[PDB]
């Protein structure tokens, strides 16, 4: 009763870390692509400054 | 002596009902209650993950 309980809840902790890790990776990736568009557009505009 | 030769057969039944049966009932309770705690935490994990993404 102690063993099966501890094992089942340890799997829940591991499932949480994995799910949160994947969600975070998707956000970091998307945010990088958006930030790169700022850098590119800012550069393509600044390059024309008199 | 004959009286205590029957006290053996007595404790062998009393201990089954007092000691063994409830410990066995506790094991089944712990196991099916653990599945529920796990089920709630995996569903909550998925909710927190979706809310972050």
């Amino acid at each position: 009763g102690e063993k099966v309980k501890q094992v089942l809840l340890a799997q829940a902790e591991a499932e949480k870390i994995r799910k949160i890790g994947e969600a975070e990776a998707a956000v970091i990736e998307a945010m990088g692509k958006a930030e790169a568009e700022r850098m590119k557009l800012k550069a393509e505009a600044y390059q024309k400054y008199g | 002596v004959a009286v205590q030769e029957q006290e053996i057969a007595r404790r062998e039944k009393e201990l089954e009902a007092r000691v063994r049966k409830p410990a066995e009932a506790e094991r089944y309770k712990l196991e099916r209650l653990a599945e529920a705690e796990k089920s709630q935490l995996i569903m909550q994990a998925e909710a927190e993950a979706a809310s972050v993404r």
